[PDB]
């Protein structure tokens, strides 16, 4: 089948996006069982698959949302009394994306693996205003660290799993009913299954290492078998399941 | 698009041709100027222009840090040495702007002073870029080095008399190879020493607000009438083009220009050797109307023959004496005889039979084919016809030439009847 | 053999030794002479290529030179001294085949239709394929293994070649060079190259908000350290320099000569180099956003090195080696030999250059130590399977990759190959995509002086880059102008500049091979004048009407004008890849619209020699044409009119060859109809007896008996009877 | 990408309609049609390409990329996303292909060649590894697959 | 700040206002003239060889064309690189070998470039 | 933003003096006290609402 | 061999080869010349001879 | 394989050998199909190349017309006589005793 | 194969046991189907289906 396959393209599996490696490279990665694979996929089912609001809610919950992607402007203001960075959160975009993120959650996210900023440095004045006032650490650093702050602050995670990089809402339009599911391009199945609103009993992943580490060796075997069968069927050629079972 | 208005005149001034410099500050915007900054002096050199300005900056202003000034002063200079100090007081008072040379020759650049109805141009003797130099830092580094040396020497309370007599370490002035000598000459240290060998000249500064500025600003003008015809600047466009772009220093290898650049005789010879069929009118049109018709006739009569009003190149011109047939290898004389016989047959009758020509000349097929294609075309049910029609205009215009060509063809016919026994 | 050899001889005209001064050896003029053979006893005799092939010898000419030296302080001159033997290419200027008629070719036992252009050494026919490489002295922005979009530049001058890169691995620009211990920030190099003002550095990098935001980290990293002066920067650089203030001097020397060799400095004036690195950083910043990454497969940045450049480099290297050997022999002989004055003529080894050339042409492996160039497969045996095979192998092009990785990028057919290389002609196998053939109509440019080009550029108002700061480089209307990778300067309204340059080139004051291209995304006008660039002729179109007319075509047919006259009359002009990238071309007259500058001469010329044999190729598939070319490269047929006297290790001829009935204009041009490689048979498309199931065919017994398909295989059996050291011989 | 997908869909619809028209107008007893019906060799796709119209030349599952600056070939205007300027082949093999169409087909041809031909090394290495790894198992008599150990 | 043109610049400098202005123009390398009695050769003829007086005229045609008639030929004047940094024009006269005088004549704001009309030079002959 | 000293042109850093915060250089005594509010907005691109795929 | 050879014999052989190559003589002639030179050097009278003697030996 | 070029070449060659001419197969041009069809119908042969043919084995006419015409076939150097190989015990290699 | 010049190999066993094993296990009549999915590979081809 490796020679029979021509390594075609445009096979987005019906989403017209999320280019996934399929064919001989995918079979190679599977037989190698590398800990980190290219373009990993995670398919998760929803408890409320008919409502799009809950789907977008769980999407925002699982997907990583940086501070710069939700704040409308971050300005380093140097008032004659003190210098500090003021972040203005766009509550409009927050409520549009249905993210349960507020000034308190932003403050809690701050001070986590960021040059050890103490809780007293960050403060809240308004409803969507965040004031960060750093201090000299004496470790070859002075008050002129607001530049490093402006650089590394917009990329701070305020909500979502750090491992998850992108998540989309896939829709199946079966005549019986139109259902929704989550397609995550991440490498963390445990977090997706632990997040609220995700039917962890019907969550599948493409990374054999993660499947083994999370659901066990039998789950890893089943996932390998299913992935090989799907990758082989995508090319129109069929193989007896006994071969893939023996391989797994 | 005509010059309806704005017919401004241009004048030239040579008063400040060798005394005009263009100093530009790449780091100072045009908004803020140095008119209010009191200057102190300017070091310069006549050759290898590199000017260094020495100014003074205020201290009582709120934009100056006195503590850091004292710090930098104590770092660049000693405590109370004051024999060679970059600053008079214990604060940073003087600033150093060093000049960088943009180009060696600045003759193509000129300053244009615009007035009401005239524009005066003055050449520039030099253009320099002034930038804030950092030499007090190097002096502070040297100061710190000597201080560290003094500390290492006085590490002990009382330093006994050191018997460090300088032995005679006179190194050899070894003969430096050519490569090493060129490397030393091209080294940055050698060029720096050569530049430093030239003595400096100190000049005073006169701001734009001084009366001397307006007093000397008038030298950019020149006394002259409004309308004066310049003796020079009267070269033609062709001459200007030749000045601004001076020169660097098959048989159709020569182009049309390379052909025209040759004498008329060689031009006609090459044209005939290339085409082998062309009317006199076409030859005149190709050579040009400025050449004389009698000259063109005399040139073509020596390397061509008249055939039915048209001109055909002679056979020897195409086949030199040292050449041979490229297909059969027969000598050039036989090819010339065959071509002459073909031309005679064409002159006697417009229709020539390839089989008859071959049977007569006793030549192969390819040679006859080439001879016929050189001056005729194939016609079905008629044989070979001359490529050009009968040109009677030239025959009627030049009757003497017609008689000369007729007698020449009669002689050629006699020779052919004697050779081939027709 | 006419100009480059003389230039090399002039460059290496004088050679002397350190010991015993006042001694030297000055060459005055080098000659190549006509092809001769050293068979006779110290006598020269003209030898033909066919005789060389028969006797298994080399077809070379004796290299002679005139010299002058000082034996005992008395100047002694020699007007003619042999020093080597240069294999002469067939149909060259000095070859015996040039300027000969078919009768003389028959007398010399050579085919007139033979393409020639190949060397004959030891009887075997070797051809120097055209090597393809990337253009030198050019900034290339590309992504790293980790995805970092960095820049690289391989500055290659006549002496050294150095590739320096710049990465943004940690948000700041680190410059990497092979002579540095660790990559250092770019701001330190800026401060070391004279420009110490951070304001000036920022103005040179760019004045855009995003540019400043992206460059901030570099300024911060620089301010973190105590590097603020040129002296401190040079000290840091020297400390970071590897082993080969002394450190400061070495750092300055590496910054002036080693790094960016193509950027010249008048006298330790790094203004041009600073502007160059600033433009490079600006391009890197602009690429760090929109993914406008340059591709390597774009042939507009490729350079083809013909056999001339390779032979020139080899001759220069061999001459340098010979000079070094002579200097060593002198240093060893003159000081302690005897009172008898020593001269070079007694050690002027004449076989060194001959053996070097013979080996470089036969083995094909070229190892130039002075340039650190180790190439293989340069020369290949000329395939004499057929005239078409030889004519197609003569016009092949080898790639620089040489099957180092299955990249699939360069192996693919790029749109840049329009009119230059044959799209369909490509060997089928592992070398698919790396071995290509030239188109039917194309040309390779040579090197010019560039003097008048620079003069016209300076006279057209190009402002000096040293007169203004780098802030002007950030304006939208100020376009940079580059000359062979070197920043020629800045300009405004590049349309006028390009129009005037093209008009002057068409007039003829500038060489027609100088290419001019403009890229608006970067605002850069490149003026290319180096050799090896691919060009194609095109008819000039002005105001919806081509310049060439029926009258001009009739004059050409009658012989009044030629292609050179067309070129001179601003009717047809050569266009490069980079020039056609900006110019508009039309395929036919009906396709000409208002926005058109050139017209295609002929469409079929897109195909190559091997592809021209395909009758009606546009009605078939591409793999079909590829296999057809691959099989024509091995087809059976007559080689030439001297195939009977020719003796090769393996030859295939046909009994009754016939010319095709459906012949192409390419066939008529290459004169393949005179030497066909097949026969026309009355084929009937049908199934018969089931013996033609999968691509097989059924032949007729009577047809085969009557002589159809009869072939002749000619093999050569060679035996040598040589004399050994002892006075004995094989009998 | 939306415009790209719309243009590709329109070209595919045109191709399908042309193929249907050719199949409906072609009369029985035709050799290509009979062979495509019986499945011996060829298909309706090839029949329509060689009779009605050639399909969109897709390189790596997309239109012809812009080799030159903002355009595939100099013969088309800059920033021009027309079908004939991006890879569409309006003429058929019977009527003859234009220069640009033939060049795109050769480009697609080159793509095919390289892919199949040098990919095979990939499958050769994969098969070598798989066999060297799985050459130890065998079916025993007790209906249990066991390794060599 | 929109990009100005030479015609509008001269118009607003002459009509809208009357105050003088210092301009900096870049002339070609070789001028269309001969060094008057300068001991030669077809060498470069710069302003250092020409004398004082009227040497040329500045014409402004319709459509914004700005030409310079410097004899039989006519160059074209265009707006050079718009410099925004400080440019102070000064004359450093070394009246004495020991002491001189630096006089700031004015400030330079605009830059012009004069180029030969190669199109005209070619279509003339 | 990125400010430079008019004297030398080096980068200016924000520090705290004896009266009020000020921009100062590391190579000259030049300083500049802050009188009114100074801001430098960037307007980072917000995350658009990813619609359903299918 | 080539190890029990002195610098004088090595210089003689190198001079023989250099002259054979300057005269553009074939490698067969070069081999015969070096062989005859070794055969002559085998003797002691020529082994311990003059510099001009060994030069003329190369020549002969 | 969509080799309509072969059919076009065959038709052009038939027309050429019938009318005593040499048709051109130039890329992106050449002689069209209409000209060769006109030549065939003028010389009396079918305008599509197919001609009435009779089976030589059974002697009866075929139900479908055969496509006859001249095609330029070229023989390759690949010969079965040279590619035929049969190895007996034969010699072996010194290092490893194998063929 | 496609009969386009492909060169195939032919081997002759030198043992009766090897001969029997080749005829039984590697028999063409016994290997008419592939072990991948059981589809028959030895069947009709072009010029036979039509
Ligand atoms: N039929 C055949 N063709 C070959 C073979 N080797 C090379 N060729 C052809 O000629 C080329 C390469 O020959 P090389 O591999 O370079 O010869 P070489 O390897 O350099 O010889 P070495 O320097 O000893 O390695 C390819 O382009 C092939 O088309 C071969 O073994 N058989
Ligand atoms: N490198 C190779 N490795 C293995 N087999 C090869 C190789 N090269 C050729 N072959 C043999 O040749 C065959 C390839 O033919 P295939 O690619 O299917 O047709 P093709 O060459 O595309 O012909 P068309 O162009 O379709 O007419 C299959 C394989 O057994
Ligand atoms: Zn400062």
């Amino acid at each position: 089948p490796g020679t029979q396959m021509t390594l075609k393209t445009f096979h987005f599996a019906g989403v017209a996006s999320m280019n996934i490696t399929l064919g001989v490279p995918r079979i190679k990665e599977i037989i190698n069982a590398s800990k980190a694979i290219s373009t990993p996929i995670i398919t998760a089912q929803l408890d409320k698959d008919d409502d799009a609001d809950y789907a977008r809610l769980v999407k925002g919950r699982i997907e990583k949302t940086l501070l710069g992607e939700i704040s409308e402007y971050i300005e380093e203001v140097f008032l004659p009394d003190d210098c500090f960075i003021l972040v203005k959160l766009s509550l409009e975009r927050i409520r549009l994306l249905r993210l349960e993120v507020n000034a308190e959650t932003v403050r809690y996210s701050i001070c986590t693996s960021k040059l050890r900023v103490k809780p007293g440095d960050v403060a809240v004045h308004g409803e969507a205003v965040v004031c960060v006032t750093p201090r000299e650490n004496s470790k070859s650093s002075m008050y002129y660290v607001l530049q490093f702050l402006k650089e590394d602050l917009p990329k701070v995670v305020v909500q979502g799993i750090p491992e998850v990089s992108r998540a989309v809402i896939h829709i199946d339009e079966q005549s019986g009913k139109e259902k929704y599911k989550l397609l995550v391009e991440g490498d963390n199945l445990r977090a997706v299954m632990a997040t609220h609103g995700v039917k962890g009993t019907r969550t599948t992943s493409n990374n054999t290492y993660e499947v083994e580490k999370t659901l066990g060796i039998e789950a890893a075997r089943t996932t390998i078998i299913n992935e090989i069968q799907y990758t082989m069927v995508n090319h129109g050629m069929s193989i007896d399941r006994r071969h893939v079972m023996l391989l797994s | 698009d005509d010059p309806v208005v704005q017919e401004i005149d241009v004048y030239l001034a040579k008063s400040l041709a060798e005394k005009l410099y263009l100093f530009q500050y790449p780091v100072r915007p045009a908004s803020m100027t140095y008119d209010d900054i009191p200057h102190l002096s300017a070091k310069i050199k006549p050759k290898q222009q590199k000017v260094e300005l020495e100014m003074a900056i205020d201290t009582l202003n709120p934009n100056y840090c006195r503590s850091k000034g004292e710090q930098i002063a104590l770092n660049v200079d000693g405590a109370c040495a004051d024999e060679t100090s970059t600053y008079s007081s214990k604060l940073m008072d003087k600033q150093t702007f060093c000049s960088s040379q943009t180009t060696s020759n600045t003759s193509r650049y000129a300053a244009a002073l615009y007035r009401q109805g005239e524009l005066h141009l003055t050449p520039l003797h030099g253009i320099l870029q002034l930038r804030p130099s950092f030499s007090y830092l190097d002096k502070a580094d040297a100061k710190h080095r000597e201080r560290e040396a003094a500390n290492e020497a006085g590490d002990s309370s009382q330093d006994e008399a050191e018997d460090d007599v300088k032995q005679i370490t006179v190194r050899f002035s070894r003969p430096e190879s050519e490569q090493a000598r060129q490397r030393r000459v091209q080294s940055y240290e050698f060029l720096q020493k050569k530049h430093a060998e030239e003595p400096w000249v100190h000049l005073h500064y006169y701001g734009l607000r001084d009366s001397r500025s307006e007093h000397e600003r008038q030298y950019l003008l020149c006394p002259g009438s409004s309308g004066v015809e310049n003796t020079e600047l009267v070269k033609s466009p062709s001459e200007y083009l030749m000045m601004l772009m001076p020169p660097s220093q098959p048989s159709n290898v020569l182009s049309m220009a390379q052909l025209r650049t040759l004498p008329l005789a060689d031009q006609i010879k090459i044209l005939m050797k290339n085409v082998k069929v062309m009317p006199f009118a076409n030859l005149m049109s190709l050579l040009g109307p400025s050449i004389d018709s009698v000259a063109v006739l005399r040139g073509i009569q020596k390397v061509a023959m008249l055939v039915q009003g048209n001109w055909v190149v002679k056979s020897d011109i195409l086949y030199p004496k040292d050449s041979s047939s490229p297909h059969s290898g027969v000598p050039a004389e036989v090819l010339c005889r065959g071509r002459d016989f073909v031309m005679w047959k064409f002159t006697q009758s417009r229709w020539v039979v390839r089989k008859e020509v071959a049977t007569v000349t006793k030549l192969c097929a390819e040679d006859v084919k080439d001879f016929l294609e050189h001056m005729a075309v194939v016609r079905i049910n008629k044989g070979w016809e001359f490529i050009l029609p009968y040109d009677g205009e030239f025959i009627k215009k030049h009757p003497d030439v017609v008689q000369r060509q007729h007698m020449l063809w009669t002689g050629i016919q006699a020779k052919l009847e004697k050779v081939y026994n027709l | 053999i006419n100009v480059e050899i003389k230039k090399i001889m002039k460059a290496n005209e004088k050679v002397t030794s350190d010991a015993d001064p006042m001694w030297y050896l000055k060459y005055l003029n080098i000659y190549v002479g006509l092809p001769d053979v050293e068979e006779s006893f110290n006598v020269t005799r003209p030898v033909s290529p066919h005789e060389c092939r028969l006797r298994d010898m080399t077809y070379s000419a004796p290299i002679t030179v005139d010299i002058e030296y000082t034996r005992g302080s008395q100047r002694i001159i020699r007007n003619a001294l042999p020093i080597g033997r240069m294999p002469i290419m067939l149909r060259s200027s000095n070859c015996v085949l040039t300027g000969k008629t078919p009768a003389e070719f028959a007398k010399l036992n050579e085919c007139p239709l033979d393409p020639g252009g190949y060397f004959i050494v030891k009887g075997v026919e070797k051809v120097i394929l055209i090597q393809e490489q990337l253009s030198k002295n050019r900034i290339i922005v590309e992504a790293d293994r980790k995805g970092a979009v960095g820049a690289s530049v391989t500055s290659s001058t006549h002496e050294k070649k150095s590739r320096t890169n710049m990465a943004v691995k940690q948000g700041r620009f680190y410059l990497r060079h092979n002579t540095l211990s660790e990559d250092i920030p770019i701001v330190i190099i800026f401060k070391a190259m004279g420009v110490e003002s951070d304001q000036e550095i920022v103005q040179m990098i760019g004045t855009e908000e995003h540019v400043m935001a992206a460059f901030g980290p570099s300024l911060e990293e620089c301010q973190k350290a105590q590097i603020f002066t040129q002296m401190q920067a040079l000290k840091y650089i020297g400390n970071k320099v590897r082993r080969q203030k002394t450190k400061i001097e070495e750092a300055r020397e590496l910054l002036a000569s080693t790094i960016l060799t193509h950027v010249p400095v008048k006298e330790f004036n790094f203004r041009a180099k600073c502007i160059y690195t600033a433009v490079m950083v600006r391009r890197v910043i602009l690429a760090q956003g929109d993914n406008k990454v340059d591709d390597r497969d774009y042939y507009g940045n490729k350079r083809l090195e013909l056999a001339g450049q390779l032979l020139s480099l080899l001759f220069e290297d061999l001459f340098k080696k010979f000079n070094s050997e002579m200097k060593k022999i002198a240093d060893q002989v003159i000081p302690k030999q005897r009172a008898a004055q020593f001269d070079v003529v007694k050690h002027m080894r004449q076989d060194q250059i001959t053996n070097g050339m013979v080996n470089a042409i036969s083995t094909g492996n070229w190892s130039l130590k002075r340039f650190k160039m180790d190439r293989q497969g340069v020369t290949q045996v000329l395939s004499r399977l057929s005239y078409i095979s030889a004519l197609g192998m003569m016009t092949r092009i080898s790639s620089q990759f040489e099957k180092t990785r299955k990249v699939s990028g360069p192996r693919s057919l790029q749109p840049s190959q329009w009119g230059m290389l044959c799209p369909s002609d490509t060997p089928e196998g592992e070398a698919c995509g790396l071995v290509k053939n030239l188109a039917l109509m194309t040309h390779i440019t040579t090197d010019m002086e560039d003097g008048p080009i620079v003069k016209l550029a300076s006279n057209l108002g190009v402002e000096d880059v040293n007169l203004l700061c780098g802030e002007e480089l950030s304006y939208p209307n100020v376009f940079l102008v580059f000359l062979n990778g070197n920043i020629l300067g800045v300009i405004r309204d590049h349309k006028k500049l390009v129009n005037t340059f093209r008009l002057m080139r068409r007039a003829g004051y500038i060489n027609e091979f100088v290419s001019i291209s403009t890229n608006l995304t970067d605002r850069c006008v490149y003026i290319s004048s180096d050799g090896g660039r691919l060009c194609r002729p095109y008819i000039i179109v002005k105001k919806q009407k081509p310049a060439v007319t029926n009258k001009h075509m009739e004059e050409l047919a009658q012989g009044y004008r030629n292609f050179e006259d067309f070129l001179h009359e601003s009717l047809v002009e050569y266009l490069d890849v980079n020039e056609e990238n900006d110019c508009n071309i039309a395929l036919y007259e009906h396709t000409i619209n208002k926005d058109t500058t050139h017209l295609e001469i002929e469409p079929f010329t897109l195909l190559g020699v091997c592809a021209g044999l395909i009758p009606y190729p546009h009605h078939n598939q591409s793999p079909r044409n590829t296999y057809q070319c691959a099989m024509g490269k091995q087809a059976m047929g007559t080689i030439g009119y001297n195939q009977r006297n020719r003796i090769d290790t393996l030859m295939y001829l046909l009994a009754y060859p016939q010319k095709p009935m459906v012949k192409t204009k390419t066939i008529e041009l290459i004169e393949f109809e005179k030497l066909p490689a097949g026969q026309n048979a009355t084929v009937a498309v049908m199934s018969y007896s089931g013996y033609d199931i999968e691509d097989a065919l059924v032949l007729n017994k009577a047809s085969l008996d009557r002589g159809f398909g009869r072939c002749l295989v000619y093999k050569n059996a060679k035996c040598t009877l040589k004399r050994y050291t002892n006075q004995t011989f094989d009998k | 990408e939306t415009l790209e997908a719309l243009i590709l869909k329109e070209l595919s619809v045109i191709r399908d309609h042309a193929g249907s028209a050719c199949l409906r107008e072609l009369d029985k007893s035709n050799s290509p049609l009979t062979m495509a019906l019986c499945g011996s060799k060829g298909s309706f796709i090839n029949i329509s390409q060689m009779i009605a119209c050639v399909g969109q030349q897709a390189i790596s599952g997309s239109r012809v990329p812009d080799g030159f600056e903002n355009r595939s070939l100099p013969h088309f205007e800059k920033h021009s996303k027309l079908p004939a300027a991006k890879g569409f082949v309006a003429n058929s093999f019977y009527s003859g292909l234009t220069p640009t169409e033939f060049f795109f087909h050769t480009m697609a041809g080159r793509e095919g060649l390289v892919d199949t031909a040098v990919k095979t090394a990939e499958t050769g290495y994969m098969q070598r590894r798989l066999v060297k790894s799985l050459e130890d198992l065998c079916s025993q008599y007790d209906l249990t697959v066991r390794s060599s150990t | 700040l929109p990009k100005d043109v030479s015609v509008a610049e001269l118009l607003r400098e002459l009509s809208l206002t009357k105050e003088e202005e210092l301009l900096f123009l870049q002339l070609p390398d070789t001028l269309p003239g001969q060094p008057p009695t300068q001991d030669i050769a077809e060498n470069a003829c710069t302003l250092a060889d020409l004398t004082e007086g009227q040497v040329g005229k500045l014409l402004i045609r319709k459509s914004g064309r700005v030409q310079l008639l410097l004899g039989k030929v006519t160059l074209d004047v265009t707006m050079g690189t718009a410099c925004s940094f400080l440019q102070e024009l000064v004359s450093v006269g070394l009246g004495d070998s020991r002491t001189g005088e630096m006089t700031v004549l004015g400030h330079v704001k605009h830059k012009l470039v004069c180029s030969p009309d190669f199109e005209s030079l070619l279509d003339h002959k | 933003m990125l400010l430079f000293c008019p004297g030398c042109g080096n980068g200016l850093i924000v520090e705290e003096g004896q009266r009020c915060h000020r921009f100062a250089c590391n190579t000259c005594p030049y300083v500049h006290n802050i009188t009114r509010k100074v801001t430098n907005r960037k307007y980072p691109k917000l995350k658009e609402v990813d619609d359903v795929l299918g | 061999e080539n190890e029990q050879v002195s610098r004088s014999q090595q210089r003689g052989l190198r001079r023989v080869r250099d002259l054979c190559r300057v005269l553009q003589l074939p490698p067969t002639f070069e081999d015969t010349a070096v062989a005859y030179y070794q055969q002559a050097y085998r003797h002691s009278g020529i082994r311990a001879a003059r510099l001009q003697k060994k030069e003329v030996l190369v020549g002969c | 394989r969509m080799t309509v070029g072969k059919l076009i070449e065959l038709l052009a060659g038939k027309a050429g050998v019938l009318d005593g001419r040499f048709h051109y197969g130039t890329a992106f041009g050449g002689s069209k199909v209409k000209d060769v069809c006109e030549d065939l119908v003028r010389h009396g042969y079918n305008y599509l190349g197919k001609d009435y043919v009779t089976s030589g084995i059974t002697g009866e006419p075929l139900e479908a017309y055969i496509y006859f015409g001249p095609v330029y076939y070229q023989k390759l150097k690949h010969m079965v006589l040279d590619k035929m190989h049969a190895r007996a015990r034969g010699p072996r290699a010194v290092l490893t005793r194998q063929p | 194969a496609d009969f386009d010049g492909d060169e195939m190999n032919l081997h002759l066993p030198q043992t009766e046991e090897a001969k029997a094993e080749a005829l039984v296990l590697m028999g063409t009549k016994a290997n008419l189907v592939t072990p991948r999915n059981g589809e028959p590979l030895i069947a009709a081809i072009q010029d036979f289906l039509t």
